[PDB]
């Protein structure tokens, strides 16, 4: 189990990194395409920031 | 590994290593009565390596981690001073080769 | 996850829900001078406001 | 201090006496196990804030996973340091170790805890922030006048979990280690404990450092007196200063 | 929150009091001129002790910092035992001492044993045996055993690489 812990920890860290892409972080949406499709270049920059 | 270490073998595991430590574990203890030294002719004898034990009547000198009794002899022990200062010293004869 | 392994897990601290709501405002009943402020016959100049 | 040392190709300095010196070394083993509640820290009591925080559940799971790992690590640290032997040896009723006195570093039966004298001094010389792990809601509600820091921490979701092994149990482990060491030497570590008189054990130890075992026997009383004096010196030192720990 | 009587003396020009966190502590009641202390009503940690959900659906709740000797507990039920780590509800105390299975804390562990149920007990440090120490007795081994023990050690971990432009801005030129 001491080595399976290492393997599982690395895999879980990468999976958590993938999961964390669903946060808005204050933006109107968590998806670049939605922001770029409903907002013009003007405030899409603010949200993408 | 637990016990006195004899030798280790390495093996590879994914992202790690496994050591098979072969060690020596003493198994069957036995009680004995002992003294730090023995008075022979007014002079104390101490083991050069080993320890004095007795099975009730006779006194032998045995190695530390294995019961291998040996007859008390001049080549098994060494002398230093008279046999009064030592605490717990006992009386016994020290054989000599002849 | 729908499966929990054997062990002890910290959960959210003990929550107590509010049983009732109260409102405490200063004891005053006069209506504010809306008439004297908005229904004023004579407003002031901007320089002397 | 500058100290030139005399050197020659046919001169050697040989010791003609010795001192038995008892020194103290202190090592941290664990730290406080701590747990955090995002909801109760970030979003005190508002439901709107918790609803907004719902999308950072992954971040909070990461935080609490790291803290839980730390807590398990602390428990493992204490266990590996102190649970060396799973045989709880107890000292014999009669204390006859060839003039060596172990009263200060052995359990005191006349105390609620089985800590030794030195252990009592050590536990008295460190002021724990918590001093317990039960802080009821009534107590924190009844000391609003006093700005207690633990209550302020706990009202923001920051809790301190208790260690797995209590101090009495770690004291039991240490007492077992002392009993094994003084009654059997190093054998109890390398398997079953083998009894040996303490004078003969110390003779083995002296033979280990490269001096013949006789010198202990011709100086057993002096060595015992030196050991007792050094233990007393440690006892006095720990009861005077505060920077030791 | 909970409002209680306060011994604080507000000046005539003050209406609120605040923590070092700038959250409101005390408030002067606007109707009757008294100071009321405000406190949160959520307080105290909670832990859930469970075997595997495939093993059983029962759970024992450890309410830290509550005395069970009404209560700030979700449900009392039966088997309410005051441990040193807190108040354990849903576990049956037993006088035996086993090896630790689920460490509750403060020297208390829990397990799932037989009608199956969760039990709580003080852990056992180990077998308690003495040694017949005497000033003229020595135990010497007359035999031995060769023991092969296994020790596992991690040596490395997965080497990871990350592309910023493709994680943060996946296929977006403006991003
Ligand atoms: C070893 O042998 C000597 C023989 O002299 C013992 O010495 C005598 O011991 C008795 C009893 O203590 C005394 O009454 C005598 O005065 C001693 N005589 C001398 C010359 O010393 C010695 O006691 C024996 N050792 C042990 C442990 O019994
Ligand atoms: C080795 O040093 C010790 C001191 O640490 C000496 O023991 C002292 O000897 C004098 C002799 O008059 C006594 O007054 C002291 O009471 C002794 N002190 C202790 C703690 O025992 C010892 O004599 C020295 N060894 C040699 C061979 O000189
Ligand atoms: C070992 O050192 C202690 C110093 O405290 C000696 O004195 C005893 O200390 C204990 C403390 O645990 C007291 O309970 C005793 O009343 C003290 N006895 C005396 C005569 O002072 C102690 O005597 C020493 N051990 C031996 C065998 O002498
Ligand atoms: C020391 O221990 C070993 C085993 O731990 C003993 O060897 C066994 O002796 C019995 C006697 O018939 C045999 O039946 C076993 O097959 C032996 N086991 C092995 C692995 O060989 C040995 O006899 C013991 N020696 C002493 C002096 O006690
Ligand atoms: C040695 O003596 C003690 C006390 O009589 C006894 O308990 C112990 O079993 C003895 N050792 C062996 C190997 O029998
Ligand atoms: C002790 O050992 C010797 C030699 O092995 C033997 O002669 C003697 O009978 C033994 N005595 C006892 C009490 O075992
Ligand atoms: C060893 O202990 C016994 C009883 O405690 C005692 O009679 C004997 O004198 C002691 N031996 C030594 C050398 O102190
Ligand atoms: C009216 O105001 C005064 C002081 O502000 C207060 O004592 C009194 O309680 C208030 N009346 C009622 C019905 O609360
Ligand atoms: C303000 O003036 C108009 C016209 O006289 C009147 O109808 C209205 O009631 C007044 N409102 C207030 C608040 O005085
Ligand atoms: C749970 O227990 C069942 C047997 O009752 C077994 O089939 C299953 O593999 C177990 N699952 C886990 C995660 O242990
Ligand atoms: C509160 O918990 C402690 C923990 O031991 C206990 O000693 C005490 O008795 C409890 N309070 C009361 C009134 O029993
Ligand atoms: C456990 O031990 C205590 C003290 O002897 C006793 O009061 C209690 O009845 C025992 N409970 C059980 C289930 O044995």
């Amino acid at each position: 189990g001491k080595l399976q812990d290492v393997v599982n920890q690395n895999a879980q860290a990468l999976n958590t990194l993938v999961k964390q892409l669903s946060s808005n972080f204050g933006a109107i949406s968590s998806v670049l395409n939605d922001i770029l499709s409903r907002l013009d270049k003007c405030e899409a920059e603010v949200q993408i920031d | 590994g637990k016990g006195y270490h004899l030798m280790s073998f390495p093996q590879s595991a994914p992202h790690g290593v496994v050591f098979l430590h072969v060690t020596y574990v003493p198994a069957q203890e036995k009680n004995f009565t002992t003294a730090p030294a023995i008075c022979h002719d007014g002079k104390a004898h101490f083991p050069r390596e080993g320890v004095f034990v007795s099975n009730g009547t006779h006194w032998f000198v045995t190695q530390r981690n294995f019961y291998e009794p040996q007859i008390i002899t001049t080549d098994n022990t060494f002398v230093s001073g008279n046999c009064d200062v030592v605490i717990g010293i006992v009386n016994n004869t020290v054989y000599d080769p002849l | 996850s729908f499966t929990v392994e054997k062990g002890i897990y910290q959960t959210s601290n003990f929550r107590v829900q509010p049983t009732e709501s109260i409102v405490r405002f200063p004891n005053i009943t006069n209506l504010c001078p809306f008439g004297e402020v908005f229904n004023a016959t004579r407003f002031a100049s901007v320089y002397a406001w | 201090a500058e100290n030139s040392v005399a050197y020659s190709n046919n001169s050697i300095a040989i010791p003609t006496n010795f001192t038995i010196s008892v020194t103290t070394e202190i090592l941290p083993v664990s730290m406080t196990k701590t747990s955090v509640d995002c909801t109760m820290y970030i979003c005190g009591d508002s439901t709107e804030c918790s609803n907004l925080l719902l999308q950072y559940g992954s971040f909070c799971t990461q935080l609490n996973r790291a803290l839980t790992g730390i807590a398990v690590e602390q428990d493992k640290n204490t266990q590996e340091v102190f649970a060396q032997v799973k045989q709880i040896y107890k000292t014999p009723p009669i204390k006859d170790f060839g003039g060596f006195n172990f009263s200060q570093i052995l359990p005191d039966p006349s105390k609620p805890s089985k800590r030794s004298f030195i252990e009592d001094l050590l536990f008295n010389k460190v002021t724990l922030a918590d001093a317990g792990f039960i802080k009821q809601y009534g107590d924190c509600l009844g000391d609003i006048a006093a700005r207690d820091l633990i209550c302020a921490q706990k009202f923001n979701g920051l809790t301190v979990l208790p260690p797995l092994l209590t101090d009495e149990m770690i004291a039991q482990y240490t007492s077992a280690l002392l009993a094994g060491t003084i009654t059997s030497g190093w054998t109890f570590g390398a398997g079953a404990a083998l009894q040996i008189p303490f004078a003969m054990q110390m003779a083995y130890r002296f033979n280990g450092i490269g001096v013949t075992q006789n010198v202990l026997y011709e100086n057993q009383k002096l060595i015992a007196n030196q050991f007792n004096s050094a233990i007393g010196k440690i006892q006095d030192s720990l009861s005077s200063t505060a920077s030791a720990l | 929150g909970v409002l209680t009587e306060s011994n604080k003396k507000f000046l005539p020009f003050q209406q609120f009091g605040r923590d070092i966190a700038d959250t409101t502590d005390a408030v002067r009641d606007p109707q009757t001129l008294e100071i009321l202390d405000i406190t949160p009503c959520s307080f105290g940690g909670v832990s859930v002790i469970t075997p595997g959900t495939n093993t059983s659906n029962q759970v024992a709740v450890l309410y830290q910092d509550v005395n069970c000797t009404t209560w700030r507990v979700y449900s009392t039920g039966s088997n309410v035992f005051q441990t040193r780590a807190g108040c354990l509800i849903g576990a049956e105390h037993v006088n035996n001492s086993y090896e630790c299975d689920i460490p509750i804390g403060a020297g208390i562990c829990a397990s799932y044993q037989t009608s199956q149920s969760i039990i709580a007990y003080t852990m056992s440090l180990g077998a308690e045996n003495s040694v017949a120490y005497s000033n003229n007795s020595i135990a010497i081994p007359t035999n031995f055993t060769i023991s092969v023990t296994t020790e596992i050690l991690p040596v490395s971990m997965t080497k990871t690489s990350v592309d910023c432009t493709m994680y943060i801005c996946g296929d977006s030129t403006e991003c």
